[PDB]
């Protein structure tokens, strides 16, 4: 079976700039019988079904801008944006249209580069009604920055934490185009009256100095 | 030996297999695409190991049989080709889930593709298609070659097939025929030497120097050797000095040089055709259906009216039918509600003009029932072709002639009418019809005269007389059916073309005729006019009394033979002092001008 | 014009088979190719199998292990796709999309797509939990342990808009979904406006209205 990969994994590009995608597979996908290379790129926003861009390596679906373009040959292909729209941002896909199975590529999601911003944070205590259940859970919030990466550590009386707890991304902003994180420490109820210190640690890169938001259990 | 193609697609169980089979075998050569799509899994496909040659292109879908044999396939021209871009299309031929798959592509004799590409794909379990080198089967360089996505598990190619076959037998190997030869051959030969190039006959490659040796011929194929043309219909004769039929002859059929057509094809020209061309018609000559020139219009035949039919009287719907009618399959019936209209099924009048459509027709098979007519029309002129009257269907009390209270109607007017086969005749009420009186029918009603006619209440025989309405003089005892010399029934002397002559043209004007049982027909062009003395004894070149151009043994022609076709070459002859043509020098090449070798060209 | 219809969301339990239909319409369906794809929720496209809609021949993926059976009406001009001996794994969202011709397998014309949720869980209503806040301020909900997905978050019954963020699900390891809506709103608006999130739960038919308090 083919394997298709494709570089990078995620890109940043400003708006009005120019965007390539590469995209490499372990198996040839030229036809020496006709000089045609059978290679497809696509393009799926969240979502929606993924919409095709551009067959046989070079050529473009009827509807697709002019500005989406392919080239390439053999084993390495590359789809390049000449002037990245906002309506330019998504996943893009590479496959093989030459044989079984098809090969889909992992993927590559494109997104608009921004100005640094770095993430308000905010700390939620469990609830009463959540803790009459038995259970509790600690939410972190950073709200709106760039860029995507960031490093959400919890921490319970100074001690380090792993395996407990779930972050979730929002989508990139179309107004802002600024990412959201939440992450959820959750915990028994036994566990969570025996420790008082309760805090989680942001490092980011619109901040000089990693935030800690800090509480002690009860008041 | 030679069948033709399908032209369908994808479209389409039991029928279309039977229509598959009838259709091949026991074929040689398809003229037109071979596809067979949609067939099972066990069906019988001997009937196909005889096809040598595809002009078209071939179409293998959705098939369920394991292998496709077609050991003779040596040559598919795509003169037609499928999507604009395949010579060869294969795809899609295997089941739904069971193991009814194609698994092989014998073509194992496959040597040159003229025209077109190779598109092979989706055949989950065919084998081997990826190792054939299919450039040294197509010939064009720029036709698409697409072969991939088969079948995957596939057992290594055998080893005396030095890694291309068609099978994973140690017969089934490919043989590689594209060679290299020298600029001479323009990319056709058999060897590297420059006096080892193809025919200048062959297609493509060749398996030798020779006219037989072609793998395709690039016009025709004569019994074995690929030919500019197929032999001659017509020959020059030296002992007889005209065109004689060749006995080699052959007629066009595609490609393929064939001495007769096939079952539902006529001879036109020098080719095998599907139906004769408007400008000519089918007659017999020597065991074959030749098509001829009609010599003016083609015979047509037409349904008529009143017994046996929908219509009880020719009117404004009617009468467009009859258009170059020569022939009518019936009868005509000329009512009042037809000529004047018929409110009640909202016809309008029948206009007056319109009536001259049947000037064409020669003959009726029915009867003839006239009994209604435009007051300004005073004759029926327009039955002046009209020679038959058949009388195969009667009217009324058994009439097969009908000419009722036409009160306008002076004259008969059917000045071709020869004969009325059955039947009797029925001409009363018409008051002012004259000629007719003198008329003997004997002559024309077929069979014994008595009680037949019921010709009476007419303009009385004083009347027309006194008023000088008579017979021409030239007419005999017989009658006629109005005034004039071309209105005769018989002549006296002679006729020239229906009109009674007092004589031909023997001595005097132009053209010349000669007499042949008392009718005129004009001596051959090229016949020198003899002042005082006849020209011709009969009809040809051979029977003129003088040429006026030029002769060639025994006839006169415009023309000294310059380069007519004979049994073995050409034929060229030059004019001398006496205008007379005489035979040129055997070692001259192209030219004559006089009899010596330095007159040459 | 062209259209590809599939059928609704699925939920099964591991074991157990699905049945997907395809109604295509606006051309020729029995000329055309009908390939299917699946896409684990934040993973990437994976080809399952193709078949031809005239005849029905098939090719599937053999990472599937002869589980997917592909089957074509040509009456109803609707596709069909079967998974057998279902997997958790086995969630995903399931396209159904058209070849452009015989000449290239590129897909261009595509399906809304089906959620098939494979899963041992029972279906059950979401727990709503007050985020409570303590110059602008955040609050929210947590809407924790619920099946199957989705569900529907709004703020005040949807007058409120502005600064709301509500989370993409985070499969839990019970096999429940939980996720959190939060929004950011002015410390001065915290003792004058009422904060309300409306969250509605579908597939169980669970309506829940909590009112978040600093
Ligand atoms: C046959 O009938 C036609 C039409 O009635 C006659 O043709 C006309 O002759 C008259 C004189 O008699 C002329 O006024 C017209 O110009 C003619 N009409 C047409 C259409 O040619 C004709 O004379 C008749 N023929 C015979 C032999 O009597
Ligand atoms: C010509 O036809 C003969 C049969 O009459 C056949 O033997 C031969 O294969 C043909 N040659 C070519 C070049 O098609
Ligand atoms: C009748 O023949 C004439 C030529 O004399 C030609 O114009 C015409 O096409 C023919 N009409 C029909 C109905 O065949
Ligand atoms: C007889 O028919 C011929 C066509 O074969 C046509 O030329 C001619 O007009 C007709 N004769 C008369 C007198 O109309
Ligand atoms: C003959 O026709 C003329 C007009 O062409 C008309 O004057 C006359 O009335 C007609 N004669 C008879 C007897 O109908
Ligand atoms: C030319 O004609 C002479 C007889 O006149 C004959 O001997 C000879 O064979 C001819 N030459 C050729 C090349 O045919």
């Amino acid at each position: 079976d083919i394997v298709m990969t494709q570089s990078p994994d995620s890109l940043a590009v400003s708006l009005g700039e120019r965007a390539t995608i590469n995209c490499k597979s372990s198996q040839s996908v030229l036809n020496s019988g006709n000089q045609k290379n059978y290679l497809t790129w696509y393009q799926q926003k969240p979502g929606q079904p993924p919409k095709l861009l551009i067959y046989w390596a070079s050529t473009r679906e009827s509807g697709v801008p002019d500005r989406f373009s392919g080239s390439g040959s053999g084993t390495d292909f590359t789809l390049t944006i000449s002037s990245l729209q906002a309506e330019d941002v998504a996943v893009y896909y590479c496959q093989s249209d030459y044989s079984y199975p098809y090969t889909f590529g992992q993927g590559t999601k494109l997104e608009i580069k921004r100005t640094v911003a770095a993430p308000s944070v905010f700390i939620f205590p469990p609830s009463d009604e959540q803790l009459k259940s038995g259970t509790a859970s600690v939410v972190c919030l950073l709200n709106n920055f760039y860029p995507r990466e960031a490093k959400v550590q919890w921490k319970v009386d100074n001690a380090l934490q792993s395996g407990n707890s779930q972050e979730s991304v929002t989508e990139q902003d179309s107004k802002d185009s600024t990412y959201s994180l939440s992450s959820t420490l959750t915990l028994s109820k036994a566990d969570y009256e025996k420790h008082k210190v309760y805090a989680c640690e942001v490092t980011h890169q619109g901040l000089s100095s990693p935030v800690t938001k800090s509480f002690n259990r009860g008041e | 030996a030679v069948c033709p193609g399908t032209l369908n697609g994808l479209s389409v169980a039991e029928n279309q297999y039977q229509t598959l089979y009838k259709l091949y075998e026991r074929c040689e050569v398809v003229m037109g695409n071979l596809e067979i799509v949609l067939t099972g899994h066990n069906a019988d496909l001997s009937f196909l190991q005889w096809i040598r040659e595809v002009t078209g292109y071939v179409l293998v879908a959705m098939n369920e049989f394991s292998t496709l044999p077609l050991p003779n396939l040596r040559v598919v021209r795509g003169t037609q080709v499928y999507d604009g871009k395949f010579a060869i299309f294969v795809m899609l031929n295997y089941n739904t889930n069971s193991s009814h798959a194609l698994r092989q592509l014998r073509l194992t004799q496959l040597t040159e593709i003229l025209s077109g590409g190779v598109y092979i794909e989706k055949n989950d379990k065919l084998c081997h298609m990826d190792t054939i080198d299919w450039r040294d089967i197509v010939r064009d360089r720029d036709a698409e070659i697409v072969v991939k996505d088969n079948g995957r598990s596939c057992p290594p190619c055998h080893e005396v097939c030095k890694g291309r076959c068609w099978g994973p037998g140690s017969e089934d190997c490919q043989t590689l025929t594209k060679t290299i030869c020298a600029p001479q051959c323009n990319g056709h030969c058999f060897g590297p030497n420059p006096n080892q190039c193809c025919h200048d006959e062959c297609a493509g490659g060749c398996s030798g120097p020779q006219d037989t040796d072609c793998f395709a011929c690039r016009h025709f194929n004569d019994s074995g050797a690929c030919v500019p043309r197929c032999p001659q219909p017509l020959v020059y004769n030296k002992l007889t000095f005209q065109l004689e039929p060749n006995p080699h002859t052959k007629y066009q059929y595609g490609g393929v040089c064939v001495a007769s057509c096939p079952h539902n094809f006529v001879v036109d020209q020098t080719s095998c055709v599907r139906a004769c061309p408007p400008d000519k018609m089918e007659v017999d000559k020597n065991g074959l259906k030749m098509c001829e020139p009609c010599g003016g219009l083609c015979p047509k035949a037409c349904e008529g009216t009143g017994s046996g039919s929908r219509f009880q009287t020719v009117d404004s719907s009617n009468i467009d039918g009859f258009v170059n009618c020569t022939k009518i399959l019936g009868n005509l019936d000329f009512l009042i509600t037809g000529l004047n209209g018929d409110p009640w099924h909202k016809i309008p009048a029948l206009d007056p003009e319109k009536l001259n459509v049947f000037r064409t027709v020669r003959e009726i098979t029915g009867y003839l029932n006239i009994q209604s007519w435009p007051p300004h029309m005073h004759n029926f002129s327009v039955f002046s072709n009209l020679t038959t009257i058949g009388g195969r269907s009667l009217y009324n009390r058994g009439f097969s002639l009908l000419i009722m209270k036409n009160l306008n109607v002076t004259s008969l007017g059917f000045r071709s009418l020869k004969e009325i086969s059955a039947g009797r005749i029925y001409i009363s009420a018409n008051r002012q019809l004259c000629y007719h009186h003198s008329l003997n029918w004997t002559k024309v009603l077929r069979g014994p005269t008595e009680e037949r006619l019921d010709i009476k209440h007419n303009r009385p025989r004083r009347d027309c007389v006194a008023e000088g309405k008579v017979c021409d003089p030239l007419c005999s005892s017989g009658g006629c059916w109005g005034p004039g010399p071309g209105q005769c029934l018989s002549c006296r002397n002679y006729s020239r073309g229906g009109v009674c002559v007092t004589h031909c043209n023997f001595l005097n004007g132009e053209p010349r005729e000669f007499a042949h049982e008392a009718e005129c027909f004009s001596c051959h062009p090229e016949c020198q006019p003899m002042e005082g003395t006849a020209t011709c004894n009969g009809s040809g070149s051979d029977t003129c009394a003088q040429c006026a151009h030029f002769r060639d043994g025994p006839h006169c022609v415009s023309s000294c033979p310059h380069g007519v076709l004979g049994a073995k070459g050409p034929i060229y002859k030059y004019p001398d002092v006496q205008n007379e043509c005489r035979p040129c020098h055997e070692n001259c090449t192209q030219g004559c001008k006089g009899p010596e070798l330095q007159d040459c060209l | 014009q062209v259209q590809l219809v599939q059928s609704g969301a699925e939920v099964k339990k591991p074991g157990a088979s699905v049945k997907v239909s395809c109604k295509a319409s606006g051309y020729t369906f029995r000329s055309s190719y009908i390939s299917w794809v699946r896409q684990a929720p934040g993973q990437g496209l994976e080809w399952m199998g193709w078949i031809y809609a005239g005849t029905g021949s098939p090719s599937y993926n053999q990472k599937l292990q002869g589980r997917v059976t592909m089957t074509t009406d040509t009456s109803t001009s609707t596709a069909y796709m079967e998974l057998r001996s279902l997997r958790s794994d086995d969630t995903a969202v399931y396209y159904c999309a058209r070849h452009r011709d015989y000449y290239s397998n590129s897909l261009t014309y595509w399906g809304q797509g089906t959620l098939v949720t494979v899963s041992s869980a029972s279906t059950k209503g979401p727990s709503v939990f007050p985020l409570a806040p303590s110059g602008t301020a955040a609050l929210g909900c947590l809407v924790k342990d619920y099946f199957p997905e989705p569900v529907t978050v709004s703020w005040n019954s949807g007058a409120l808009t502005s600064g709301v963020h509500t989370f993409p699900a985070v499969l839990q390891s019970s096999g429940l979904y939980s996720l959190s809506s939060v929004v950011t709103v002015p410390s001065s608006s915290l003792g004058t406006q009422t904060y309300i999130c409306n969250v509605n739960h579908k597939p169980s038919n669970t309506k829940v209205d909590k009112k978040v308090e600093p």
